[PDB]
This record gives C-alpha cells, structure tokens and sequence, in this order.
RNA sequence: GCUCAACGGAUAAAAGGUACUCCGGGGAUAACAGGCUGAUACCGCCCAAGAGUUCAUAUCGACGGCGGUGUUUGGCACCUCGAUGUCGGCUCAUCACAUCCUGGGGCUGAAGUAGGUCCCAAGGGUAUGGCUGUUCGCCAUUUAAAGUGGUACGCGAGCUGGGUUUAGAACGUCGUGAGACAGUUCGGUCCCUAUCUGCCGUGGGCGCUGGAGAACUGAGGGGGGCUGCUCCUAGUACGAGAGGACCGGAGUGGACGCAUCACUGGUGUUCGGGUUGUCAUGCCAAUGGCACUGCCCGGUAGCUAAAUGCGGAAGAGAUAAGUGCUGAAAGCAUCUAAGCACGAAACUUGCCCCGAGAUGAGUUCUCCCUGACCCUUUAAGGGUCCUGAAGGAACGUUGAAGACGACGACGUUGAUAGGCCGGGUGUGUAAGCGCAGCGAUGCGUUGAGCUAACCGGUACUAAUGAACCGUGAGGCUUAACCU
RNA sequence: AAUUCCUUGUCGGGUAAGUUCCGACCUGCACGAAUGGCGUAAUGAUGGCCAGGCUGUCUCCACCCGAGACUCAGUGAAAU
RNA sequence: ACACAGGUGGUCAGGUAGAGAAUACCAAGGCGCUUGAGAGAACUCGGGUGAAGGAACUAGGCAAAAUGGUGCCGUAACUUC
RNA sequence: GCUCGCCGGAAGACCAAGGGUUCCUGUCCAACGUUAAUCGGGGCAGGGUGAGUCGACCCCUAAGGCGAGGCCGAAAGGCG
RNA sequence: AGGACCGAACCGACUAAUGUCGAAAAAUUAGCGGAUGACUUGUGGCUGGGGGUGAAAGGCCAAUCAAACCGGGAGAUAGCU
C-alpha cells in the first residue's frame, strides 16, 4: 500500500511525503517505513522490518 | 412561485398594509374621491366596496363591524346614512376606477379613485 | 472581476442599441374637450370621453 | 419510515426493552424501512432474566409505524410509537412468542404467519 | 622571523540565531503543478525444467530477455519568485478501459449448481456509518457491484479551514546561550458588484427577393439506457446422496428521472377562534393597536413532498468475441480467399423533447393588395398628392404566463379582472337580548355568526369608437405550354 | 503522559464498529522532586470523551413573512 | 475627511404590571431615520413553521432548539466540612 | 388640519466641555443636500446675547510647574 | 462580612453570522465575562525614542512600533532593478 503524508511550513507551502505501507494477509501484521526519502528504498527498509517482525513470529513460536 | 395567488404585496408588512388600507378607505368615503397610485387604488376596491356591501344591511352588529374596521365613528356616521341608502339598487361595484397621469416626484401611474354616484 | 482590455467604442454602441427609447403614438383628443390626451387616461381639465369627471 | 439510528420498542416477550435501527435492509443505499421490512438491529436496552442482551446484532421485521401504511382505498394506519418483532438473523424466525400489541394486514405474507397468529388484534 | 586557516595572501587582531522580521534582486536557483526522460513503479508478451496424481499448455512458473503506459518515488532546471497563493472534506462533475457488477462467449481436472482463467464490451449504475485532520487504511453492516486512473495528486474570483505553514504558550530532547527539531500539543481574518470566452435560459433587429395568419415535414442535436427477489416452466435435465439448471412468462420491490395535487400530510404573518400584559374609544360591554403573527390551536387556494400514477423496453438492421455452412488455393482437411447465415446493456434506429438562421433559409392551406403625375444618371429609381388593405402593434382588464421582454385569453358584437348573489370550504354556538346563578359563568335564541386565492351565474365598475405601423399585383435568364 | 520515535504498543471497559476517551502493565527513543514531584475540594466564555433532553445541523428539503435582487423615474461611482 | 448605524461627562427621569432604572404598552415631549413607485424570478441576508427519525451532519452538537419565575418538597460521590 | 406607526432611565427636556452666529425673520434656488425642493444648519440682508444673588474673574490651597538668593553643571541648563 | 452568587447601568470582548471599494481605516445583530472591587470614569498634572511604560505580548507611546513623528546631514550608499 502507498499512501501520501502531509510536511511542514514557515509560509504557505505543501510538502507531500509518500509512505510505504506493507501488509501480510497470513499474520495481519502492518510495517510502514517513513525513514528514506525514495519509494524503492522506503519498501525495501519496510521489508527489512517486514522481514525482521515475521522472524519475530518465529522465535515466539519456537 | 404566485400560482393562482391574490392580493398585492405592495412592498409593506402585513401590519403595515392593513393600517394602510383601514386608513384610506375612512379618508375615501370621506371626500368620495382621492388621488392615489393604480397599484394601490386597483387593492382599495377590494376593501371599501366589501364596506359598503355591509352598509346596505343596517343593524346594530353590522355598525359594530363597520367600527370594528375602519375604527372610526365618523366613517360609520357617513355610512348607514349616506352611502347604504344610496347605494340600495347598485348591485356591486360602486367604485370607479380613472388613471390621471404620472406623479411628477417618482414618475408613478397616478388615478383618480371615486364613488360611482358622487351626485354633486 | 474585471476588464481585462478597455472595451472600444463600437462595443459600447452596440451595447446601447436596444436603449433607445420609444414612440407614445397613443394620441386620441377628447369629443368635448378636443385635447390630445393619452389614451385610456382623462384630460387634463378632468375629461374623459366627454365627461368632466373631475371638476377641477 | 424507519430510517439509520430510529430507536424502536419491542412487541415481543423476548426480553428486549428497547432497540436501534443500524442498517435497513433491501436495495443498495435505501433509506426507510416500512412495516413489512426486515431491519438489522441492536439490542440498547433489555431485561435482567432474558433470552436476548444488551449488545447483540439481529434482525427483525416492523410491526407498528407512526408514520403507518395505507390501503388499496387510500385510508392509512395511524399508530403511536414504533414497534418491532426480533428475529434469528441467520433463520429469520421470530424469538419470542408473545405480541404485545396489534398489528397490520400487510404481514399476511405466508413468511411470518407466526407473527399473524400470535398476534392480539389485526 | 611572525604570518598569511581559504596557500595572488580583503592588515598578520574576528563565532551563532531569526517563523518579529525588513530592503534591494532571481524561475540565472529550490517546494506544488506543468514539460522532457522512464532508471523505479505498473501492465502486457518470449523461452522454460519443475511444483503439479499420469501429463507444465489445467494455470503458476523459478533462472533470464524484449517492449508499452506517463497513474508512484525520483533525474534535469525548460516555464512562472513586479505571486501559478492550499492537503483533505462538501457540491458538481467529465473522459479513457487495463471491467467491480449486469450482458455475449472459449476451456476445464465446471458432473450438477456454482466457480477459476482468458477474449469482446463503457450503455447505465458504481454504499451507510465508528476511529483519524485525512488521502489511505482498519472494523461493522449491507449490495446485483460497493472498479482502476486522467482531468494543476479535477473543482477554494463556489463553500469550509479541521491538518500544515505568521505573531502567544507549554513538554521532551539538543545547545553555555539566543533558538532549533525523523518531534506533539492548546488558541489562530480565506478578499473581489463579471468587460470577454464558455454555459443554462430568454428576447430585439434583419434576412428567407410580395406581405400576412397558422399547421407540419424534417437534416441535425440532446435526454433516456441500472437491477434484485419470489413463483411458474419443473422442484425437470444432470446427479451416488445432498443439492438443483439454460430458455421463455407472470408478479413484486430498491435507487433514479418525469409529471401531478385526486388521496395521506407540511406550509398557508391575506381566514376563524382562544388567551396574557397594556393603551385607546368617557365607564361596563364590544372591538381595534402593540409586544417575533405577542404566544398559540386549527385551516381554503396555491406551491410541495415523505404522497399518487408512469417510464427504463420489446422489436429491427449492421457488427464485436465466438459458433457456423459450403469450399478451393493445397485431389485431403479447413468458417474465407468469392459467396451465405446467426451473433452483446455496445453502433444506427425504435421511445421523448428541441428543431427550416438546415443563409442548402423547405412543404402545404388560407387571406389581401391590379391609382394619376412628373424628373427620368432612362432605374428592380426617387419625390408629391390620392389611397393605406390582410394582419400586427400600441393602449387597457388580466392569466394555474412571467425576472424585463416574450407567450395565452378578452376588449361592450363582453364574463378578462374586480364587485355582488348563491353554494362550497374552513373555523366552532357571534353581537344584542331573555333566563338561571352570590359570582365567575352557563343555558336558550343558534352548527349560528364570520368566511382571503374555490365553483356556478350576473355587465354594477373599468376594458371607448377610432387613430399608428403595414400598401397599390411582386426582377432578370432559359425552357416547357396557349395565341 | 501537554513528554512514548517505533506505535492506532498489549490487555479491561465503553459502541454494531473507538488512531481520541477512561483504568493497567512498564519495553521511560528522550519523566522526576522549588527548571518543583505526586495528588487535590471549589472555580473556569478552558482542552479531550460519553449519556439524557432537545431540536431542520443531517437523511432531504418544502412553504410562507420582510430587505435586496428585476423593471420604471432622478442622481450617479470604483478596482482594472 | 462626509448631513457617517460609532464615541462623549453631570442633572431630572412619571402611570399599569413588575423585585427592579430589566422588560411590554403608554404620559410630557420628540420623531417616521432626506430617494421613491411597481414586481413578487433564481439567488443572498434577517426570521417563522414542519410529517417520520433524532447528530445518522461535522474537525467538533458551531449554530439553532431546548431549559428558564415564585413557594414548598427533596438532594449523592467527594470535601479544605 | 384629520388619521396611522415608533422611542419613551430614550430617538425626551436642561447644564459643563467644545465649536463659533450654525439662533430668529424677510428673501432667493445655479452651486451644497447622495433624488426633486417654493425646504434647510445653503447664498444675501437686517435683528437677537441685558445679572450684587447663576458661572468665570476674586480670596485660599492639592498633585505638580516656575522659582530671588543658594548648590551643581563644558555652555545650554538641572534641583530647589 | 465577602477581589461571594444571579443580574441592568457601566466596563470588557469568548462564539456565530453579516460586513470586506462596509454605515464604520475592527463595527453591527443575537447570545456571553465582571458587575462593592486587583472596579470603572470625568478634570488637571508627571515619566519620552534606544528612552518612557509594561499583572511581560516585545504589547502601547495621537489610526503609524524588533524601535514614533518632523527637519537636517543628504542628491547618503546601491557590484542590484
């Protein structure tokens, strides 16, 4: 999922920010990553905690 | 949107309206003939004339509705002794209506509203 | 709102085409009186039709 | 005309004091709900000792309108207050037994002849 | 020799903040939008072992490859910093199909019913709420379906200003401090009468080659185009049981559109009545004024909906995907190459409305106009006087017509409007008087009195006769018909 | 938490559904004792959230009374 | 800046109802506010009413609506009593 | 002049402040009045303001000002 | 008795609409806060520009305030328009 973010000002500005927004049917669990700057890299750090909450997953049912 | 409506307005509030006309017919059967606006004289008809229909009808409810409107005892003193005995066999319609002019302040159709008999 | 070019003055006539004013033609004398008064409205002296209604 | 939050009272012995409209079923996106409508309801108020409590999701067919139905004559219906008959969401069959109050031709339909026949007056 | 941190060294003595800001400039240089590009994103194809019961072509399809779209984030600064001045919501939309439904089909490992994938198709429809400032998303409950995008991430000279962006303030963190921030949290002016284009309506002038009053043909254009459930056919076909069709017909709802007040209601400050405080008519009584109509209760005509009827087509022609027939090129096969037939809410019509300014200015029907002179660039000429018709317009009484025009009815050869009479309808037992009662008050007279826009009649009033505009037989050329 | 980035954190309650609200845990990015700490009756044109009453805010708008708007007569601007 | 819906100190300030100089109607007295007349469209502003439901609107019950007086009855948690 | 409507602890009647003849009368209508005007706080001319008791002035002081001499300060000038 | 309560005058200015070349260079309309006090108001004084005053906003100091107005330096300077 990709959705849209709102920014700062100091006048009268509009600064939009996308955010990444991944979703996993299987365990309902939601990771949104707002850390980068590039749509590519933002999904990719979100899989990285995508990745890393549903190794989480696996160590609590282990 | 007007449909089949009646009654003019006359840029006035009701309250206002009704004292208008209360007003102008006592000052109507007074001189038997005023010089006022069309528009306002073609909405007089249906006030005085409706008064001396009641006029033809003497008795003592009748005299109370005569000052219940118009609330004056001068009118009722010139009604039921002058207009109602004169005016036994017309059968309606007791007023006439003639357009004089235009007023010279705001150019407005001015007419000349009188009794029909007004035998002087 | 407004103008963003000053309108010429063949603009501005155009526009005054359908203000010009019209005739009365509706002339009539009186049959007593004889006095070129405006149809449907009494004379001056108060005639109307040959009838000084009026008296005045 | 039941409409989205019409709070409705109970013709029924079902436990139930009084509900609220949350979804007038039918077509897509329609506004009432007359007398032989089914209406998905909650429960806001009901009774200690009861079948039915406070929170659950069911529907349930109207019985009695202010707004009331008319006849093939043009005569109306008039009541006072609303009432509606709980049913069972998934078989639609009525809960309770007893009907506290008349009703109206209109649910002579063959699907609730149980409310006809359990009904007072009507 | 010091010293040139930046090493042609501003003398070899010199750190930060500003969202209270201010001045001079820039699209030479950033944020929103647009533009070019298309790495990334999205979509569609190519080969393909295997997973898969046998078999990848039932899909998927790793490992790799080739392109399209300009819907994401970005790249470059081409446009605007002597202003392009907003995220989201509300209202209103409009277009493209890569289709969410409904419709037409191919295949099945679809038995049936019901699904999966792919092809054709844009006509019409494409929810209600809780949380959040929300786009998004989560959840609840529906629905036939709750599609994906473009349109300055549609729309702010249409609204809101919640978010975020002015000045105040607080908390955490950082800083010696001013203040700042991958931060959050209270309170915070949205300016403008529309010249032009456009759009929704409505008129004036002229033209249509004679003028005028009506009726139509009809190019062309627009509106309309959704759909569920129940029963029947038949609880048949298929099927092991459970389940349970296609096709065609009838009935009944939801949303939407049009029209209409007869029905149920709303309103009805022009109708009737109740009543509080107070003022006035000398007092009581009876009424009127004022206090939002003083507050209220009912109510006619209209307007109007929640109310009442109606519509969405059926059908026809030509096609899409597709099924075909015959059939050669290729002695066979094959829907195609000639030829021929079916085939979608899609195209043109059929349904409704506008419509001859369609200057290509149409057709039909009816009515009216056929007088002397001059000058004569000897012209489809102009001027004088005599004539001025058909019809229209003006003015007037007005309309369920209407912003102003326009349109419709009538103008005494009269029911156009008002008044009047009768009745209807609505309101609820008037006033005055008599009787009873201590009185308030009640009873009888009386379902009376009073009744705006309603209906049927009546010329009492006002719609005056006439004047005004408009004319005198309508060019040339050619051909066909009578002398 | 007026403080918690990750985060609408995980459980209780409240609603059919609650990123806010009210209790609790403590994993305190980055609470903390006069930069006062934790509570606190009363008070507040205070911030946030429910319940009842109540109504045209809304489903969904309709009618009516007035001042403009429109027409007529007089006068007569402005930004651009 | 104007014959401008603004601002400007002190005194007197009545009758009925009313606690009151609130307020409603009036007295003495003073004005009808210096452009009017028709029409009764959309729409804008100032108000009235409304079937059924009752916040479903929305950032938020903003605005509107509603409650409202005197006498008596009666009144919880909590509390610095 | 006859009715109607509005304010009435004010849209009323008097003083101080402050303006400065705007007050009254006759007369005129171009300019001024947001329209017309024989009307007016408009133009023109004439006229009106009478106090031992009202107020100011006067006598006496408050905050505070000025301030002979005096102290201080480049001068100006400051305090008193 | 009360920086006590309800509530006019008076003072103030929280909400909404109208207004925005307005009637008005912050007002009107309908509701609100205080209303015996840290209250409000009239008259006359004192404190003044990098100073005055401030229940502290960087708010006010004659509609002009992160620095008033007037005159003079001064035709300041301007790599920019």
């Amino acid at each position: 999922d990709v959705y849209r973010t709102s920014g700062a000002g100091g006048q009268h500005v509009n600064r939009t920010e996308s955010a990444v927004r991944i979703t996993h049917i299987p365990t309902g669990i939601v990771t949104q990553c707002q850390n980068d700057r590039s749509q590519h890299k933002n999904k990719d750090q979100a899989m990285k905690q995508m990745k890393a909450k549903l190794y989480e997953l696996e160590m609590q049912k282990k | 949107m007007r449909h089949r409506k009646s009654g003019r307005q006359l840029n006035r509030n009701s309250s206002h309206r009704q004292a208008m006309f209360r007003n102008m017919a006592g000052s109507l059967v007074r001189h038997e003939i005023i010089k006022t606006t069309l528009p306002k004289a073609k909405e007089l008809r249906r006030v005085v004339e409706p008064l001396i229909t009641l006029a033809k009808t003497d008795s003592v409810a009748n005299r109370r509705l005569a000052f219940a409107r118009t609330r004056d005892n001068e009118i009722v003193a010139k009604l039921f002794n002058e207009l109602g005995p004169r005016f036994a066999s017309r059968a309606g319609g007791y007023t006439r209506i003639l357009k004089c002019g235009f007023r010279a302040g705001d150019n407005a159709p001015m007419a000349y509203i009188e009794l029909v008999d007004r035998s002087e | 709102a407004v103008q963003q070019n000053k309108p010429t003055r063949s603009k501005r006539g155009m526009r005054r085409s359908h203000d010009a004013l019209t005739a009365v033609t509706s002339l009539s004398v009186d049959k007593t009186s004889g006095e070129k008064h405006l149809r449907h409205h009494i004379t001056a002296d108060g005639y109307y039709r040959g009838r000084k209604v009026i008296a005045k | 005309m039941i409409q989205e939050q019409t709070m409705l009272n109970v013709a029924d012995n079902s436990g139930a004091r009084r509900v609220m409209c949350i979804k007038v079923l039918g077509g897509s996106h329609r506004r009432y709900a007359g007398v032989g409508d089914i209406i998905k309801i909650t429960i806001k108020e009901a009774i200690p000792r009861g079948k039915v409590k406070k929170g659950d999701v069911l529907k349930a067919v109207v019985v009695r309108t202010k707004k009331g139905v008319r006849r093939p004559d043009g005569s109306v219906i008039r009541f006072d207050g609303n009432a509606c008959v709980l049913l069972n969401n998934n078989s639609e069959q009525p809960i309770g037994t007893r009907i506290f109050g008349p009703v109206t031709r209109e649910l002579r339909s063959e699907k609730f002849m149980k409310i006809i026949s359990l009904a007072p007056e009507v």
